[PDB]
């Protein structure tokens, strides 16, 4: 879940 | 609105020049015939030839001949053309024989349309939530894999990110004759949503056209690239073409009861069933490219399950909290790679067949995420979409209702463009393979 | 129309310095003889002369004596000239005696029309369809490989692909004095066809030779190259100038019957018989270079069998769907490099050979796809069109219909001419072989 | 000779490793199975196994099983070897029943053969005349478009130009246990020819399939490309694969008669006129390739008609002056791409035919140049070579005398491959059209 | 009877 | 049908 | 004799 | 004829 969500620390 | 007359008036006194007769194909392409200012009246009379199996695609297999009826209601001037002015009419396709050809989609939405009608709804309201892409572009003029920004859901970036070549389109699209709602970030870094207001279905579809094409222009020019492809890339959010539909009956919303609990008639309860149960084999059309279905993945708000909810990490349907006239149902799978008229046609076909029929409409899905089991999805009742386009096509072969609203001609067609871009898709080897394996093996 | 005293006139008003007396050679290329205005009442009054064996080409052998009898109706002045105007006249060839020269193509199509008019038919009306390449330019400005875009049928590109250099040359041939129907991108990439309204014969051939000129013209300004090869690459769709021919007596379509089934005149079906009978004697005029039958080959569109059809793949001849004063016969063999006064000469005189023996008309070809064998086509009597130069050059030496409206002294130079471009082309060792063989062997 | 025995003990004594079980398929392409110098003893009692289906090429449908049967008198050991060496057989393809396969080229030439030695001729004796090219390769190791040298015909440059990779050429062949006659430059430049002292049939064909491989390894040792392109430049001499023929029983040559006035046996005679009119069916074997066609050519001395003469610039058969035991025909019409047995087993086919039915000899031809118009030239009834591969082709499958030579597996097989190669030739666009035309049209 | 209509994919 | 045969010639 | 003309091919 | 003997002055 949040995958793309959590982009910003990846 | 416009006439005859009216349209000869703004031509010469716009000085137009070229005027672009307009329609599209079976997978959503805008194609048009250029036409000198001096043919004016000949295509206002209904009697320009062309090709007409140009519809087909690359599947076309002997040429056609049919007529362009352009709709009047559709004229516009584009603003950049600047020294010599260019116009453009959106056409219906017609036979010789004088009845509109079977597999224009505009005429399939128009049939779909009619067929609504003959039940008493007089309207469709739709309003669409097209996403696109920003891409930076080389010195060569082709995208390249970085974006325009890095920007997040609802950013500000007044000066080159936030922006940036999004208020010039919403000012072109205003000047156009768009009624433009908002607009705003989206989650992906370097994606931007721009809404309009609500307009009947056809209109909706023209507006979703010509909204592409002017977004791709203007991005052109501000040395970018616009793409609506579903999933450009992967690890970050797909774009999306959510739906908000709403049925009408002499300006009175149908789908409104406020002695309901959450204000729902039981007509928009039949709709909503009818959606769900033959959502599989709408997948085809409103998710149509391979694509499509690298977009349709957990995780990233899209829909993966035929479900409804007021409100889910992702459900097939949503119900937006407003209520009175601007009660709607939202469906949340097609991507704006689907072609407008068809994907409309059959999410109300499918609605209507549910509502012709009585459907029980499912319970709606809890704050329950599905990280249940496949087997306790399967004990819900909770169907899943397909997983890619082979199981989409094969539901739409397989489908008596949506299929009838496609019609004997266009189902063909689309069947072999889509097996022929998954046969090609299939056998292809990927440096994904090249990484895991060559080495390994 | 004009005459000489407005040509004087226009001539003095729009500073004309310098008239090109233009005519046409056997291959179709365009000639002409430069003059200054001084001497316009000389070339009006019929006393220029020139050499006259250069319509021979390079297989010309002695120097002739022959006049330039400009054509009033065709003058017409440039616009790219700017600072000092050129204008422009069609002529016809004239011996001394004052007899035409039995060797000028247009003095060739001139006479098979006399001879249809002396059957009652008044004027031959004729439509083409002429579709270019447009190639990018080096620095030198030679043409490369590379496409101007990659569009397909029907495309709209407003950025500068779909038309890029298309809306200029209709504006430029609309101010010369063009009656331009519609322009649209064609199937394969980077080709662009710009139709025109129907005209008489003689000024249908005129029309095309000025709009190829033209067409190189503006593709040359915008660092472009226009190119009517017929077949210019390997595995993408080829150029053709199907031709819409219909035959009129006192502005009455003899073609049109509504008492028949198809809307088809005896008339018609005897044209049609005419044409497809002599098709292959034909070929060599209609298809005149050896790339020409690059293109008539199989999976592009282009016909490869003497058939007729309302509907196929790509037949011989097609009959669109219009009716009424537009019943017109599409041939669709001929490609742009192909001389227009010498092939609407030899299809004119087939059809007319066809009229005057009341030939039968096979039957017309269905939806059965040539995947045929051999031994199928020729038990159902379809032949094939010649594969290559040489066949077609025998039939051409073979038969006494066309040759006789081709006529002895443009017959001989004809021949020779392609009888040494076949010899030159055939003892040539491509780089093909060299790739298949040299290692092989 | 050898025998099992003997051929254990060299490959014992001279430390051989691996072995090339050699075979050819339908092309002349060669083949081989390798094989490690443990595994001869089953090499040689004729069981090894393999497709089979490579005898046909890319045509190939359905895998089959075979049976090598290595011919004991072919073994050799290559020099080049050095460290470990590697010795090659020469093998008939055998049915899994014990019958031999019937397309396999050298069963195909050893049953012609037979069927002659039933006539009461022991044996075919052959010596044939192959000519090659050297090419200068580049960095890559891939040949350019330089030839070696600039000699002339029979030219001496000792240096490097003259013999360079001819002299080590015709060393290693004779220390392979070849019988060289001479060596001399040829016409063109770059191009040499090597002559064999004359064998039978069989041995002939194997031994220019040896020569082929090992002209190409010594000349890619000294950084050359040695080919047998029949046309490999335009503008200068092909390479030419002459055969001389001489039936034998029992060691008497049946073509030698004092009493004569040309020495020649009606026998002789009949075999020529038997050569002659099957000539145009034989063609497609051999000068099997597109590119052979652009070899047969006027003014190169390749033959281009179909008639005989002692003395003659390019005669299809020609009688040297040599008597006695050596009295021999000579055919000029092969190229070295030709595959050797299916061109002798034709040939010896033809002749036979005419032997059979008391053939007669046409009148041979004088110094008369054929300069003489096409009209003189089928007065006098001298037949023309076909002037490309399809015309061979169609000649060949009319054809009833030598299409029961190769037999009815092999002339399907051999059809369809020549077929695919005209239609892929056939399709292509050159560089000379686009030299000629795209800028004239 | 398709072919060079295929030619985006290639 | 024989597609990687025919390869020679793509 | 026409050498002069046939340059095209040259 | 003699068009490849020829070749020296070409
Ligand atoms: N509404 C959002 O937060 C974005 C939705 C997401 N882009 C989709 O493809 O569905
Ligand atoms: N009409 C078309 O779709 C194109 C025709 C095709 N280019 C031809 O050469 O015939
Ligand atoms: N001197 C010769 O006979 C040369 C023959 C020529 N090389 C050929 O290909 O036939
Ligand atoms: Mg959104
Ligand atoms: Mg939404
Ligand atoms: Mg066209
Ligand atoms: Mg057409
Ligand atoms: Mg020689
Ligand atoms: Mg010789």
């Amino acid at each position: 879940l949040i995958q793309g969500e959590l982009s910003r620390f990846f | 609105s416009y006439t005859r007359e009216d349209i000869i008036r703004i031509a010469e006194e716009e000085n137009v020049r070229f005027i672009r007769l307009q329609f599209t194909d079976l997978l959503g392409t805008i194609k048009n015939v250029e036409i000198p200012v001096s043919q004016l009246e000949k295509a206002l009379d209904n009697k320009m030839m062309f090709d007409g199996s140009s519809i087909e695609g690359y599947v076309r297999i002997e040429e056609s001949d049919m007529y362009l009826y352009p709709d009047l209601d559709t004229w516009v001037v584009f603003p950049w053309v600047t020294s010599d002015r260019v116009a453009r009419l959106i056409c219906d396709i017609y036979k010789p024989d004088g009845s509109p050809f079977a597999g224009d989609p505009r005429g399939i939405l128009k049939r779909v349309l009619k067929e609504a009608e003959e039940l008493g709804y007089t309207s469709m309201n739709v309003g669409p939530e097209p996403e696109f892409f920003l891409f930076k572009t080389d010195e060569k003029g082709d995208p390249t894999t970085e974006l325009n920004d890095q920007g997040g859901y609802f950013d500000l970036a007044p000066m080159d990110l936030g922006e940036n070549c999004r208020r010039e389109i919403v000012l072109k699209l205003e000047e156009m004759g768009f009624e433009i709602e908002a607009s705003h970030h989206e989650v992906a870094p370097g994606q931007h949503e721009i809404d309009f207001k609500y307009a009947d279905a056809v209109k909706a579809a023209d507006q979703i056209q010509t909204f592409k094409l002017v977004v791709k222009t203007i991005a052109r020019q501000h040395g970018l690239h616009a793409t609506f492809m579903p999933k450009p890339l992967f690890g970050v959010n797909g774009s999306g073409m959510h739906c908000n539909q709403s049925l009408f009956k002499d300006n009175e919303n149908v789908f409104y009861d406020e002695t309901d609990e959450l204000g729902l008639s039981q007509t928009a309860r039949h709709y909503m069933a009818g959606i769900l149960k033959h959502a599989r084999a709408m997948a085809a059309i409103t998710n149509p490219t391979v694509n499509s279905y690298k977009r349709l993945v957990p995780g990233y708000e899209a829909p993966c399950y035929v479900a409804w909810s007021a409100s889910n990490r992702s459900p097939m349907i949503r119900i937006p909290a407003s209520r009175g006239l601007s009660t709607r149902v939202e469906v949340r799978n097609p991507d704006p790679a689907a072609n407008p008229y068809l994907a409309l046609a059959v999410m109300l076909r499918a609605g209507l067949d549910g509502i012709k029929r009585q459907m029980a409409l499912p319970a709606p899905i809890d704050r329950n995420i599905y990280v249940m089991s496949e087997e306790e999805r399967i004990e819900e009742g909770i169907p899943s979409l397909p997983a890619d386009l082979k199981e989409a096509l094969s539901e739409l072969i397989r489908s008596e209702v949506i299929s009838d609203a496609l019609g004997d001609h266009a189902l063909a067609y689309f069947y072999e463009l889509k097996e022929i871009e998954w046969d090609m898709y299939r056998t292809q080897v990927h440096q994904w393979e090249r990484d895991q394996y060559l080495t390994l093996y």
